[PDB]
């Protein structure tokens, strides 16, 4: 058959992944410009929220030392690839958990429907790489929103879980954080409650 | 805004390195036990961040000057050059490379790294660049010391140095590890040694590169990046 | 009424495929944590129905036939047949043979197969016969394509028919898949490769047989089957 | 040493299994003489039964597609292996779980008596062997019954399994149906409460 | 109008099939006995038609939408794409691939074949196109099935596509047939036997190309064409 | 020595050519455009004629499913390459002979001379390229008109074929079809009058 | 693929073939029961025939040393394949052409008509295999009569040839010789009127 040139292989990420990719995280000093948790600066269209989360092992033990990788649309179901510190909105960000904040954040809007290649709406939904020590090859997977339950019922995504039960892992929870919108989406790598993650 | 217009040659994962592989220690742990659920590429997947408006301080892609404390880091130095390209052969130009790595001795400037190797007070560890409009990056840096770390009794990282691509999509996006050309480390590493498949640990390995190198200043080291291939899209929804 | 008179050779279950195949992703969930508990052959074991008194349709081991809705099926016409021996080379007569299949395409006749490849309406996909006296089954089809499949994202079964046969006991009934020689798709399916020796996946792949063809008609194949060894009992409670 | 011809390799039956041999489950037209769930006649002697099951697998979800043999002495104690749709019983029969509820069943008797190699009595059991999309070589077991404790104590198959609390997951739960003697045989194929799975 | 700008590399009429090749029992009384005549090359032959200008049908490269009498044909759903390039490597943009072919079950839509196998109602059997600016086609269809032939009492094509390309001359013109990767009826076959050499043989097989594959859709196949080299003209007439 | 790659091997154009490059003659339905026999409209300059011919195998018997594909020079000696159905005249065009008709006919003007590499004109001619079952690489060759004889005589091509008598063979009869002129142009593949083919 | 044992492969009779399989005709003494000419007896039912020949080669040459055996349904068309010297007709038989007698001679009855295996009937025929030196493997041929013209026109194997003119070499001619009824079937084994020979 054809086979082209392999793709180079991926290796973990490592302990030290904040000095390369999340230098304040790291309390390192930081350069003028940084990739980083803030999607959406006050002035953005659309709903502004506070995700937050939290990530644990197989023993059910805190993982300090995630790297996450966001990717999102904006609050009209635009994705917005030319990146600049200067926009008020960007598509992508960078947060992570550490030693001294084991609960990582971004600030962003709540992203509008996109659709499918078949031309069917996804439910709104946050696209997250996961990278940490101990993880060999990125983990995909997906925050929904559980105030779109009707949207959330048929995105054909969520639908290629078999199992209803494990569609509940990728629905994050609405509280309220200091008086502000926030979800809560936790991840479980391992075990009781995993994740789903994906691959594409 | 970003389209959908390319789908991206499914990943190997047994070229790469699986997710449970015990000897690698954490990964015990931080592994799903599940299998991943496969999804159909759509526009959140095939699109990505473009970093050409970046705003890059003009060191950030040279370790030697990037944590000037009054002078020279201690080491190697070398050029770390390559090109970036998809499986189809095709460069990836203007696209986001992102390395760090330990200094001369293996030590490296993050609070969590109690090695008992000093710190080197003019080196930082951390460069970054985009490539060229030919798919071509370079840094400048020391070449880094073997790392003991808490894995097995006496396991050591071969001298390497992380790496990460963003690529044309949140598809592409990759991260990795350099290794350099004849360390006796490398097939001793469990991390090495994820990966199951010798060819694909080759991948891995930079070349040194004499006719790169500077004169009387600087050896040189060469590593290429191969992202997944791109295509355009053809009869769909037909 | 049947009686325990034979002892069949045990199985090696590293010939076979394991349990736990991850690349096979429902394997995942649905092979035992446990070892198997090893018990001795009784008559529970060492029987099994015979169908010789099973009346089958005159078309049953037809499948250009036996779904005529008006015309013939689609597609490659052959022969699939083939002899059942145990592992000693004895033939095994009288035994059950049963078949299914995708149509041309790689679509089953199955509400649960929702795959975009139309269903063929002279075709249906089921096939059963007994081996005659001397052990040969013979059955006549149409060539199965390949059929996509939600594992990994670009996952496809090579060509293939399911086969069920019963031999003389319940520890000799087997099912397995017949592929078909030559098919660029048998070394990157994860079913065939839940088969960990090369040699053995060999043993599902039928052989194209030209001396078995009728010319300017339909092609042939051929596919023989191995039952676990049967012996006499020797030299038990004494 | 002796090497004999090996046994031709085990494949998973598949999710489609039910073309082949369920025909009536797949959505399919039955042929006129069809091996199925009911081993015996009104007329056939001893106590009339129904036994039925859930599958599951080891997230504790049903197996929707499962495909279920089994092998059993007629109330006599006797195997009945000369197969005919006119028999007042069959040894032999087939079921299978479907989407809906995953429930399998079979109307039957309840099995005689039969003394194994060394002439010791086997307490009362049907053999069962289990293939489904997912498992790669069939997994064989017994059913035993719950109301043959004397029998099930004594049974020299099941003092072969070391562990008195896994004998328990092979006694099938004496209830009613319609008002009708039933035994209920769940399987769990992995994890917590794990059915026994023999080699033979 | 067209200039005598270009040579063509000389044909090797050792690597293409001889004319007399009697196991391809239609070419004994088909087939000149005397010596082909050499010409030199001149405007006659150096030139030939362009199609650019061609009005193609939106589904013209399609064989899945392109006979379609209220369904999708039967069969294996393949892409068939590939790259025209001259010897020299260089690639033929522009140029007209046209492709002809039986249904699934080895029947062509021909007044002439009357092979007991039926015709698919929604299948015809013809595509052309062009190849794009870097001399790569595509065209989707059904994997044709084998096709039974009166020459040998027992002779089987091998699945296969009839192609034609008419590259930059009349020089260059070519028919050709594709034949897919491990079919074990390529070896046997007295018209692809008519090619002496097993090197030239290989050059007309397909390869399964995953890489190109509609996942859940359709498959793919990779078959690049090599017209005669055309270089500029040097040193004549002087 | 100096290597290219290799030529893709010729096949024969098998005997259902017709199916994808002479449409009508397989019985099928045509497209929208088709490349076919008529190179000239009524308006296009020159002498209109019409060309026919019938082509024999070794045994003097008819081959019926030959596929022919010509080009030539305009009246003006002008090579039209940018083939289009709108032209008044395409150099390019194809014909069959067919079992309904074992007869060949083209519909063109008489070509203008062209000179060859040297310099030197070549005598009025058509290129043609026979395609057919048996035939394993196209057969090439040249119809030459027989009321041309001081040119063809003096043709640098013809007289590379060492016997006048086989230059005979590619020599078409003038003759009327319906009335208007025509040449007729017989091929022998093989034996008795065996018409000249070419290699370039 | 499946690959049998291969056949024994063929060699020539050689031109002594006589002194082992046509004694008589090799003037050698011959043995008390031997395979020959005379395929029917007068009280055999039927038409009685003579048939005659003479084989040529491709120079157009007498063949003074061949080889025939022939097989042939009875008057009723049917295969007798128990040989026996004592039965009024026998299926089978040999003939030769010799330095001294170089046209073949058999004596037998007009076949009656056999169905191919369709079930369609054949035109009457008599199967020949042809033997010689210079001949590496046998020769089949059939020989049929041109009193059957309607039946020949209809038969299935004629029909395969593709050629009118060549079925016309099958075709035997009927005349009178000593007053009795006789067919002439001349053999060319190359070039021209070449008979048909068959491969199955
Ligand atoms: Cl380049
Ligand atoms: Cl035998
Ligand atoms: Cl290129
Ligand atoms: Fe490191
Ligand atoms: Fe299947
Ligand atoms: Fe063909």
């Amino acid at each position: 058959p054809i086979e082209l040139l392999p793709e180079t292989p991926s290796q973990t990420a490592g302990p030290y992944v904040h000095i390369g990719l999340a230098l304040e995280a790291a309390g390192n000093p930081t350069r003028d410009q940084e990739i980083w948790n803030r999607l959406a600066k006050p002035d953005a269209p659309g709903e502004h929220i506070l995700l937050l989360g939290q990530v644990y092992d197989g023993n059910g033990h805190l993982v300090r030392d995630s790297f996450l990788e966001v990717w999102q649309a904006d609050a009209n179901g635009e994705y917005q690839d030319a990146y600049n510190l200067e926009n008020a909105f960007n598509s992508f960000g960078r947060t992570a958990t550490t030693f001294d904040a084991g609960e990582w954040t971004l600030h962003t809007v709540k992203p509008g429907v996109v659709n499918n290649a078949a031309g069917v709406p996804m439910a709104p939904h946050i696209n997250i790489s996961l990278f940490a020590r101990g993880i060999n090859i990125h983990l995909h997977t997906r925050l929904y929103f559980d105030d779109e339950a009707q949207a959330n019922a048929k995105c054909p995504v969520l639908n290629l879980i078999e199992q209803p039960q494990r569609r509940e892992t990728l629905i994050a929870k609405r509280c309220e954080v200091d008086g502000k919108t926030a979800y809560r989406f936790d991840i479980r790598i391992q075990g009781e409650g995993e994740t789903v993650f994906f691959d594409f | 805004p970003a389209q959908d217009n390319s789908r991206f040659v499914i990943r190997d994962r047994n070229w790469h390195p699986k997710a449970l592989t015990p000897d690698y220690k954490t990964s015990i742990a931080r592994s799903p036990r599940q299998a991943l659920v496969s999804i159909p590429q759509s526009i959140s997947e095939t699109t990505g961040p473009n970093f050409s408006h970046l705003g890059f301080g003009a060191h950030d892609h040279d370790l030697l000057l990037n944590f000037n404390n009054g002078g020279l880091p201690i080491g190697e130095r070398i050029i770390v050059a390559g090109r970036v390209v998809d499986q189809y052969g095709k460069p990836v130009p203007n696209t986001l490379v992102e390395m760090w790595q330990a200094n001369a001795g293996g030590r490296y400037r993050h609070k969590n790294d109690r090695y008992l190797a000093p710190l080197d007070p003019n080196f930082g560890g951390v460069g970054r660049c985009l490539t060229d409009s030919d798919g071509y990056y370079s840094f400048r840096t020391i070449k880094p010391g073997p790392h003991p770390w808490r894995n097995g009794p006496n396991d050591w990282r071969p001298a390497h140095i992380h790496f990460g691509i963003s690529g044309p999509s949140i598809a592409t996006k990759l991260i990795t590890q350099l290794y350099f050309e004849g360390d006796p480390l490398i097939p001793m590493c469990p991390i090495v040694k994820s990966i199951a498949n010798p060819e694909a640990v080759q991948q891995l390995i930079a070349k040194l590169d004499m006719n790169n190198a500077n004169p009387m200043d600087c050896l040189a080291y060469r590593f290429d990046i191969v992202l997944r291939g791109q295509r355009k899209t053809h009869f769909e929804n037909c």
